[PDB]
RNA sequence: CAGAAGAAUCAUCGAAUCUUUGAACGCACUGCGCCUUUGGGUUCUACCAAAGGCAUGCCUGUUUGAGUGUCAUU
RNA sequence: GAGUUCAGCGAUGCUGAAUCCGGUGCGCUCUCGACGGCCCUUGAAAAUCCAACGGAAGUU
RNA sequence: GGACAUGGGUUAGUCGAUCCUAAGAGAUAGGGAAGCUCCGUAUGAAAGGCACGAUUUUUCGUGCCUAUCGAAAGGGAAUCCGGUUAAUAUUCCGGAACCAGAAGGUGGAAUCAACACGGCAACGUAAAUGAAGUUGGAGACGUCGGCGGGAGCCCUG
C-alpha cells in the first residue's frame, strides 16, 4: 500500500485572480458608497442626545463631585461601547486621555481617584469591570499588539518586548501580564507600550448576522464581574 | 426574444391599467399617502399589534395555572382587522383612522371604503401595499387596518397623525381624486398613435 | 448485440466529474465540498484520463461513482437542507418583526449528529486512533486563537475542553513518550493501545490570522474533529474507569488554573516520579506541566501562570526550579536551577541529563529530533574504475524504462545532506581548534 | 531535526527557549493539510518496497571479456581540414585517409608515418578485397579514381589493372590513376564486393540512380534498381552471399542482384538512417542514426530493431562492426567513441551478447562535429578514428 | 387405473399465492429504455442476474424557483 | 492434413498414385475503372464514423 | 394421401429482425365542440443542456450553448472452408478468421528547445496531446451508349 496525496486540483493561477478581481471589486464599490442624504429627524435626534448628554455632564460635574471607585482591586478593564456624532468636545478630550478614541478599544486602567472622575465623565459610552487573570492572560496572549517604533506590532515573540522594555525588567509576555495583573512599578511603562485591544462584537449567529444595530448586548457603565464574561465571548 | 406568457400578461396588465382611462373610484388608488407620513402611522400601527398566537397561548396558560392552583383585567388594546369588521366600525363611528391597501387585487372589495369613510366622517388613508398591513397584523395581507381606541399615552400620537394625513392625504389630492385616471402615454407613443391616428382618418375607416 | 458504443463503460463509467456530481447530487459546491469533510470523499487520478473523461483532454477533477452514489443516500443532506429552510423562516421573522418567533426559530435550529459519520468513516476504535493525529493538531491550533466572525466562541470553548481532555488522559495513562521543541511548537508523542499519537501544539503568542485562509474550509473540519475527538476521549476515559466528561471547576477555570479545573474522578514512566518541579514565570507552563506530570512529576508554577499551584516559590521541596531568565534575584538552594530544555531532552532519552550543563546561563547543548531515525551514512549530532564504469554504463539503457533512474534522485539527497553535515562536524571542529 | 539549537544545519538558532518567536505559517500550513485531505487525489502504489536501484542491471563480466581499445597511443597529425573518412588495407600496415582539404594521406599504423602526402573534399574511399590487387577507390565529388600507389610492388599494380583495363568511365607525385568514373550525382558512400568486380555507389541527392553497381571487369556502369524510391544514404554488401543492402533515410532493404528482387525490409523506427555495418557472419546489421540511436537488426528475430541504443548527446555519425573481433563501435559528432561486446552464436535459442566495453573520449570538436568515421583494424583490436580537427588516433 | 395410508376431486373460509395482458401505467407493440439497492462468478473499471421503482389529469400540503407584477428598507 | 477420381489391401479402416501444361472469343453471367452523351427531373433523409481550423491545460 | 395414431425434428457475436430515417401518421402546447370527440405538430409552451470555482456572510454564484410510429427490398461493425442428420446448418462438429467494447500490463515513441521528423513539391512514416467554439468529408444518390480489366461459365489443344 502505497498512497500519494498529489498537487490539489485548485489551479492557484486563476485562483489569486478571482481573489484580486474580488478585491478590486471591492475598491471600486468603497469609492461608489459616498455622500448618503440625511432627513431632518437624524439632526434633531443629534441635538436631544448632546442635550442630553450636557445636562448629565453639568449634574455630574457640579454639585455631584462624588465617585464611588470600584475598591477591592487596582486594576479596570475599560472598553468603548457607544459614541455619537458631534460628541461634546470634553468627552471628546476624555476619550483621547484613556486613549479610547475609537469604538471598541480596551484599555487597562489603574483604579484611582483620577481615572475614576475621567471615567464618570464618559460613563454612557463605556463598560469597565474587573478583569481576573484567565481575561488579562488571554487578552494579552491573543490579542495583544504592543507599539514598536510607534507601529501597531503583535507580541508574538519576546525579542520585541526584550528590546523594548528590558531597561524595565520587562522580558516576555509574562512580565507584560504580571505587571499588568499586580499593578507593578513599570504599569505605566507598560500600559504605554500595550495598543488598545480592538474587541469588536462577534457575529456569529445567523440571527446576530440580520439584527440591526448588534453590539453583543453590550450595556454602559460598571458592570463588575461580568465584564470577564464579555471578554469571554471575545477571546 | 421570447417571454414567457405569465411576464407578457404581467407587463400588459401594468401598461393596460396606464393607458385606458381609469374611473375616479379607481383611480384614487394610485394616489397614495408619503413615505414619512406613512411610516409614522406603521409607527403607531407597531405598538397595537394583536398578540401572536403563541404569545395568545403563553397568556391564556399563565391563567388557567392560576384557576388550577390558586385564583379584573384590563380589556385589551390593538389595531382593527379583517374587511367586514372594519366596515361595520366604519358604519359604527368607531374608527379614529382606516388604513386601506393600494393594491387589493378585486378592487371592488375596497373601492367603496373611501367613500363610505368620507360618509362616516372617518380619517382614512391609502397606503402602499397589502403586505405591509398584513405585517402589523402578522397575516400575509390586510386589505384594511382601523385604530379605534388607543391607550391614553398614545391618544396624542394618534391626534398628530390623523391631523399629517388630512393635510397630506385629504388637503391634498381631493380634486385629484375627483378626476378620471388613466390616459398616461409616452413620450414617442403619443407621437406614434398620431400617426396611426392620421392614417387611420386618411381612408381607413369602414 | 447492437455495436457497442464508445464511452459507456470502464474508466468513462467508473469515474465522475466535480460538475457532473455536483449536478448528480443537486447540491451547491460548498455543499458538496462540506459532505467530502465529513465523509471522507476525495478526488482519484485514472490511468488515461483522456478516455476517463470521454475523450476530452480539458483539465478535470475525478471521484468514484460509487462515492457519489454513496452521497445520495446520505442523511446530513438533508440536514442542510432543513437548515436552508430554517434559515429562510428566520429572515421572514426578522423582516416581520416577530421577534419572539424568531428566537423559537432560533432555538430550534435544525442540527444534525456525526454519529453514524464517524461509525462508518471508522470502523474500529483502532482505526480511529490512527487518524487522530490531525484531529488533535488541528483542535489545539484553535484552541489559542482569539474567537471570530467565522468560528464560533462555543466552537472555541469546544476545543480547549476536548484539548484538555486529552491531555489529563495522557498525564493519568502516562503514555506520553517524546516531547520535541521545535520553531513550529512543541511536538507532542503518545502511545495509547499501541498506537503512535504525534501531534503539535503551537506556543500561546498574540498571532494575526494570517488573512489569505478560508475559514469556511476549516470550520467544516473542526466540526467534525470535535465530533470525533469527543467520542474517542469518551471512550478513553470509560477505558480507565473514569467519568465523562470531567467535571468543570469554573471558579479555577476562570482563575486561570488550567488543568486544575477539570477533575478526573474516577467512576520510563517513572523518570519524574520523585521529582518537585517549580515553573517560573518566564516559560511555557502549558507544555512543561504535561510532559513533567506525565511522567508522574510534581509541578508547582508562578501564580501568575495560573492558579491552583500546589507548591509556592517560598516552600523548600523544590528539587528543580525551571526559570529560563537569565536572572534569578531569589536565588534559593537545593533547588537547582534549570532550563526547559534539560526536561524535554530528559523524556526523549529518558534518561536525566546533566544539570549543570542545563543551569542558567548555559551553552544549550543542541536539541535533537527524537523522530530523526539515524540514515545509512548521514551523520548524527549525537581497476575499480574499469569495471564499475561499464557496471553503471551498460544497464543505463539495456533496459526498457530505465527505472534505475530514481538513483539520481535517492542517493543524491541522500548523499549530499550526509556530506554536507559530514563536512559541518570538519568545520565546527577547525572553529574550535 | 530542525529546533531551537539545532547542529543539522545552519534555519535558525534561538539562544534560549522565551526568545523563540510565534511561528507566523503554523495556520497556513495546517490549512494547507485540511486542503490536501478532500482536494489532494490519492493513488494506491505498491511502494517499490527497498529495492536499490543496482539490483536491475545485469552483470557484463567485462574483464572476463577483454579486447578493449584502451586510450589513444598513435596520433596522426598532418592534415589540415576534418577526414571526411577513412580506411585500412586489407593488410592493416596501410591507412588512406581523406577530408575536405582534398589531401589524400596513406600512413603507416605501426609508426605513424606520412610515407603518401600525395593529395591527388574526399567523400569516401575504400580499398580493394583482393590482397594482390590493392586498388583503392576514392570518391570526390561526382568522380571516382582507381588508385595504385607504387608503394605496392609492381606486380600488384599489375594485378590491379588487368581486372578492367551510366556512368562514363575513362582511362602527380606517382600519380598512378587506372580508371576514373563520372556519375550523374555526388557519390556519398562505397562499398566493395567481396571478389572486387563490383563496386557499389549510393548517393542521396540522386533519386532514379541514387545508387549504382560498376563491374570492373566489364568496365561499366548500371542502375541495379528499375524504379529506386527514398533517398540513399549509404550502400554496402553481404559478406557471406550476394545480398546488397540499401540504407535509405528511414528503412534498410535487402536486394537479391542474382533475382532480381526484394528481400527483407528493416524498419529502423528512426527519423534519419546515417550508416550501416554488417557482421561477417552476414545475419548481424547495426544501423547509425542521426537519432543519436544505434539500432542492432537480427536478420533470423524480427523485421523491427532487436536493440536500440541512445548513449550518444549528439547525432550517430558511423558505425563499424570487426571483420574478426566481436567488437563494433560508433562515432558520432559528440566526439566520443562507443566501443561494444557484440558476441554471435550460431545456436537458434542463443541471443547474442551486446554489452558495452568502452567509451573513448578526449576528442575534438569543430563546427559541432565530432567523430566521422571509425574503421576497424583487421588484426587485433585497433580502431581509426578519424576527427572534425584533422587528427587520426589509434584506439589500442 | 396406479399409488398412497387427521384421509377427502369434502365442506366452510377471516390468512396468502395470484404468469402475460386488459381502464392498463417507463416507451413501443419480436422488442427498447432509465433510476435505486443488492448479489454471483472459474474469471471482478468488465459482464451478468435479482429486487424495488419511473403514465396522465386534478386536489391538499412541502420544497425549490421565475417575474422591467405590487411594495417596503437612512 | 481437406475434397474428388482411380487402383488395391483389410470397424469402416489402412496403403498407393494423380488431381498438370495451355490456348483462347463482338461468346454468356456478375462486378470495377476510364470516357461520352441525354438530362433538367441538375438528380432522398437520418443514424453512424472520420478529419480540419481553433489553442484551454500541462529528477518527478 | 398433405388422412389417422405414436414419437422426433428448427441450435448464430458475424444471416435477417433488432438501430436509422422516407413520404405520411401521431400524442403533447393550445383551441373548438351539447357531446361521442375534432382541429393542431416548434404552435405567442417557462419545450434542456454544458463548463467554471482554494466554500459563496458554510441559504450558489459566474459564463456558454440552446414524443412516438412508419422499410424483414432504402441506410448499416464483423465468417469462411470441409464434414455431419431419418428430418436442422454461413447456426451443429473439425479447422481457420473477423468485428465491436472493456480495463490494466509489457515493449516502443515524444517532451525543462511544450506537444515527431523528412521531401522543391504532390506527400511519406510504428508512434507524434488538442478544451470551448467553428467547419469539412464519408453515409449520399438520375439515366443511356460504347471501350477497357477481372472472375465464373461456355469452346478447345
Amino acid at each position: 500500500p502505497e498512497v500519494l496525496l498529489k498537487k490539489r486540483k485548485v489551479n492557484e493561477r486563476t485562483r489569486k485572480e478571482r481573489v484580486e478581481q474580488a478585491i478590486a471589486k471591492k475598491e471600486a464599490q468603497k469609492k461608489n458608497r459616498k455622500e448618503t442624504f440625511k432627513r431632518a429627524e437624524t439632526f434633531i435626534n443629534n441635538y436631544r442626545q448632546r442635550e442630553r448628554e450636557r445636562i448629565r455632564l453639568n449634574r455630574s460635574a457640579k454639585n455631584k463631585g462624588d465617585i464611588f471607585v470600584p475598591d477591592e482591586t487596582k486594576l479596570l478593564f475599560v472598553i468603548r461601547i457607544a459614541g455619537v456624532k458631534n460628541m461634546p468636545p470634553k468627552i471628546r478630550k476624555v476619550l483621547r486621555l484613556l486613549r479610547l478614541s475609537r469604538i471598541n478599544n480596551a484599555v487597562f486602567v489603574r483604579n484611582n481617584k483620577a481615572v475614576a472622575q475621567m471615567l464618570r465623565i464618559v460613563e454612557p459610552y463605556v463598560m469597565y469591570g474587573i478583569p481576573n487573570l484567565h481575561s488579562v492572560r488571554e487578552l494579552i496572549y491573543k490579542r495583544g499588539f504592543g507599539k514598536i517604533n510607534g507601529q501597531r506590532i503583535a507580541l508574538s515573540d519576546n525579542a520585541l518586548i526584550e528590546e523594548a522594555l528590558g531597561k524595565y525588567d520587562v522580558i516576555s509576555i509574562e512580565d507584560i501580564i504580571h505587571e499588568i495583573y499586580n499593578v507593578g512599578s513599570h504599569f505605566k511603562e507598560v500600559t504605554k507600550f500595550l495598543w488598545p485591544f480592538t474587541l469588536t462584537p462577534v457575529k456569529h449567529s445567523l440571527m446576530e448576522k440580520k439584527v440591526k444595530h448588534f453590539n453583543e448586548g453590550r450595556k454602559a457603565g460598571y458592570c463588575g464581574e461580568e465584564i470577564n464574561e464579555l471578554i469571554k465571548k471575545q477571546v | 426574444v421570447k417571454w414567457p406568457e405569465y411576464i407578457r400578461l404581467q407587463r400588459r396588465r401594468k401598461i393596460l391599467n396606464l393607458r385606458l382611462k381609469v374611473p375616479p373610484a379607481i383611480a384614487q388608488f394610485q394616489k397614495t399617502l408619503d413615505k414619512n407620513t406613512a411610516t409614522q402611522v406603521f409607527k403607531l400601527l407597531n405598538k397595537y399589534r394583536p398578540e401572536t398566537a403563541a404569545e395568545k397561548k403563553q397568556r391564556l396558560v399563565a391563567e388557567a395555572e392560576a384557576v388550577a392552583n390558586g385564583k379584573v383585567s384590563k380589556k385589551p388594546y390593538n389595531v382593527k382587522y379583517g374587511l367586514n369588521h372594519v366596515v361595520a366600525l366604519i358604519e359604527a363611528k368607531k374608527a379614529k383612522l382606516v388604513l386601506i391597501a393600494s393594491d387589493v387585487d378585486p378592487i371592488e372589495l375596497v373601492v367603496f371604503l373611501p367613500a363610505l369613510c368620507k360618509k362616516m366622517g372617518v380619517p382614512y388613508a391609502i397606503v402602499k401595499n397589502k403586505a405591509r398591513l398584513g405585517t402589523v397584523i402578522h397575516q400575509k395581507t390586510a386589505a384594511v387596518l382601523a385604530v379605534t381606541e388607543v391607550r391614553e399615552e398614545d391618544k396624542n400620537e394618534l391626534a398628530s397623525i390623523v391631523s399629517a394625513v388630512d393635510a397630506n392625504f385629504s388637503a391634498k389630492y381631493d380634486e385629484s381624486r375627483r378626476k378620471w385616471g388613466g390616459g398616461i402615454m409616452g413620450g414617442k407613443t403619443q407621437a406614434l398613435l398620431a400617426k396611426r391616428a392620421k392614417a387611420a382618418a386618411a381612408t381607413v375607416r369602414l | 448485440a447492437r455495436v457497442k458504443q464508445k464511452g459507456k463503460a470502464g474508466a468513462a463509467r467508473i469515474y465522475i466529474t466535480r460538475n457532473q456530481a455536483l449536478k448528480k447530487l443537486q447540491l451547491t459546491l460548498a455543499d458538496f465540498r462540506r459532505i467530502c469533510i465529513l465523509k471522507g470523499v476525495y478526488p482519484r487520478e485514472p490511468k488515461n484520463k483522456k478516455k476517463a473523461n470521454k475523450g476530452s483532454t480539458a483539465p478535470v477533477t475525478f471521484y468514484y461513482t460509487k462515492d457519489i452514489q454513496y452521497l445520495l443516500h446520505e442523511p446530513i443532506v438533508q440536514k442542510f437542507r432543513e437548515y436552508k429552510v430554517f434559515a429562510r423562516k428566520l429572515s421572514k421573522a426578522l423582516g416581520k418583526g416577530e421577534l419572539e418567533t424568531a428566537k423559537r426559530l432560533e432555538a430550534r435550529k435544525p442540527t444534525y449528529s456525526l454519529d453514524h459519520i464517524i461509525k462508518e468513516r471508522y470502523p474500529t476504535f483502532h482505526d480511529a486512533l490512527k487518524d487522530i493525529d490531525d484531529a488533535l493538531s488541528m483542535l489545539f491550533l484553535f484552541s489559542t486563537m482569539p474567537v471570530t466572525d467565522k468560528i464560533g466562541a462555543a466552537t472555541v470553548a469546544n476545543c480547549e475542553r476536548l484539548c484538555a481532555e486529552f491531555q489529563h488522559y495522557v498525564i493519568r495513562s502516562n503514555s506520553l513518550r517524546k516531547a520535541f521543541l521545535s520553531i513550529k511548537g512543541i511536538y507532542y508523542q503518545a502511545e495509547i493501545f499501541g498506537e503512535q499519537i504525534t501531534w503539535i501544539v503551537p506556543y500561546k503568542f498574540a498571532q494575526s490570522v494570517p488573512t489569505d485562509v478560508d475559514f469556511r474550509i476549516m470550520h467544516t473540519f473542526l466540526e467534525f474533529y470535535q465530533a470525533l475527538m469527543g467520542f474517542v476521549n469518551f471512550k478513553l476515559y470509560n477505558t480507565l474507569g473514569l467519568r465523562y466528561p470531567p467535571k468543570i471547576d469554573v471558579a479555577k477555570s476562570e482563575s486561570a488554573a488550567g488543568l486544575a479545573a477539570y477533575e478526573l474522578e474516577e467512576s520510563n514512566t517513572s523518570l519524574f516520579s520523585n521529582f518537585t518541579f517549580f515553573l517560573s514565570r518566564e516559560v511555557p507552563r502549558f507544555s512543561l506541566e504535561f510532559v513533567i506530570r506525565a511522567f508522574g512529576g510534581k509541578v508547582g508554577w508562578d501564580p501568575i501562570l495560573g492558579s491552583g499551584s500546589p507548591f509556592s516559590e517560598s516552600d523548600p521541596v523544590i528539587t528543580h526550579h525551571i526559570c529560563d531568565r537569565p536572572h534569578i534575584s531569589q536565588k534559593y538552594e537545593g533547588r537547582i536551577y534549570i532550563q526547559p530544555q534539560w526536561v524535554y531532552d530528559s523524556i526523549n532519552k529518558g534518561i536525566l541529563e546533566r544539570t549543570d550543563l542545563y543551569a542558567c546561563g548555559a551553552t544549550l547543548p543542541p536539541h535533537l529530533s527524537p523522530f530523526v531515525k539515524v540514515g545509512e551514512n548521514d551523520y548524527d549530532p549525537e581497476a575499480e574504475e574499469k569495471e564499475e564504469k561499464e557496471a553503471k554504463e551498460l544497464s543505463k539503457m539495456m533496459m526498457s524504462n530505465k527505472q534505475r533512474k530514481l538513483y539520481s534522485k535517492l542517493k543524491n539527497e541522500n548523499s549530499k545532506n550526509e556530506n554536507y553535515n559530514n563536512a559541518l562536524r570538519n568545520r565546527k571542529r577547525d572553529i574550535e581548534k | 531535526e530542525e529546533s531551537y539549537n539545532p547542529p543539522e544545519e545552519y534555519p535558525k538558532k534561538y539562544k534560549s527557549l522565551r526568545v523563540v518567536p510565534a511561528y507566523s505559517n503554523l495556520i497556513k500550513e495546517k490549512f494547507e493539510r485540511c486542503l490536501d485531505l478532500y482536494l489532494a487525489p490519492r493513488v494506491r502504489r505498491t511502494k517499490l518496497n527497498i529495492d536499490p536501484e543496482s539490483l536491475l542491471p545485469k552483470l557484463p563480466t567485462p574483464s572476463e571479456l577483454r579486447p578493449f581499445p584502451t586510450r589513444c597511443t598513435n596520433v596522426f597529425i598532418g592534415h589540415k581540414g576534418r577526414v571526411r573518412c577513412l580506411s585500412v588495407h586489407v593488410s592493416g600496415n596501410w591507412l588512406a585517409s581523406g577530408g575536405d582539404d582534398g589531401v589524400l594521406r596513406i600512413w603507416e599504423v605501426m609508426t605513424g608515418r606520412c610515407v603518401w602526402k600525395c593529395s591527388l573534399i574526399i567523400q569516401s574511399l575504400a580499398w580493394g578485397p583482393l590482397s594482390d590487387s590493392p586498388v583503392l577507390a576514392v570518391a570526390v565529388d561526382e568522380t571516382v579514381y582507381f588508385i595504385t600507389p607504387p608503394i605496392f610492388s609492381d606486380e600488384q599494380i599489375e594485378a590491379s589493372k588487368e581486372l578492367f583495363t551510366s556512368a562514363i568511365w575513362r582511362r602527380l607525385h606517382g600519380g598512378i590513376v587506372h580508371a576514373t568514373v563520372s556519375t550523374p550525382s555526388s557519390i556519398k558512400s562505397l562499398s566493395w564486393h567481396r571478389r572486387g568486380d563490383y563496386l557499389a555507389t549510393s548517393s542521396p541527392t540522386s533519386s532514379s540512380q541514387a545508387v549504382l553497381i560498376h563491374q570492373l571487369s566489364r568496365g561499366a556502369s548500371q542502375s541495379p534498381f528499375s524504379k529506386s524510391k527514398g533517398s540513399v544514404q549509404a550502400v554496402t554488401f553481404h559478406p557471406t552471399m550476394p545480398y546488397l543492402l540499401v540504407a535509405t533515410q528511414r528503412y534498410v532493404r535487402i536486394y537479391n542482384l542474382v533475382k532480381q528482387e526484394l528481400v527483407k525490409t528493416l524498419l529502423t523506427g528512426v527519423k534519419w538512417v546515417s550508416s550501416l555495418s554488417v557482421h561477417s557472419s552476414g545475419d548481424h546489421v547495426i544501423i547509425g542514426s542521426y537519432d543519436k540511436r544505434l539500432c542492432w537488426f537480427d536478420l533470423d528475430f524480427s523485421s523491427k530493431p532487436y536493440k536500440n541504443l541512445r548513449y550518444h548527446s549528439r547525432a550517430l555519425r558511423d558505425v563499424s562492426y570487426h571483420p574478426s573481433l566481436p567488437l563494433f563501435c560508433s562515432g558520432s559528432d559528440d566526439g566520443d567513441v562507443q566501443v561494444f561486446h557484440g558476441r554471435v552464436y550460431s545456436d537458434l535459442l542463443a541471443n547474442p551478447l551486446i554489452v558495452p566495453l568502452k567509451i573513448l573520449r578526449n576528442h575534438k570538436v569543430v563546427d559541432n562535429v565530432g567523430v566521422l568515421s571509425t574503421c576497424w583494424h583487421p588484426k587485433e583490436a585497433w580502431l581509426f578514428s578519424a576527427g572534425a580537427g584533422g587528427e587520426i588516433r589509434m584506439w589500442t
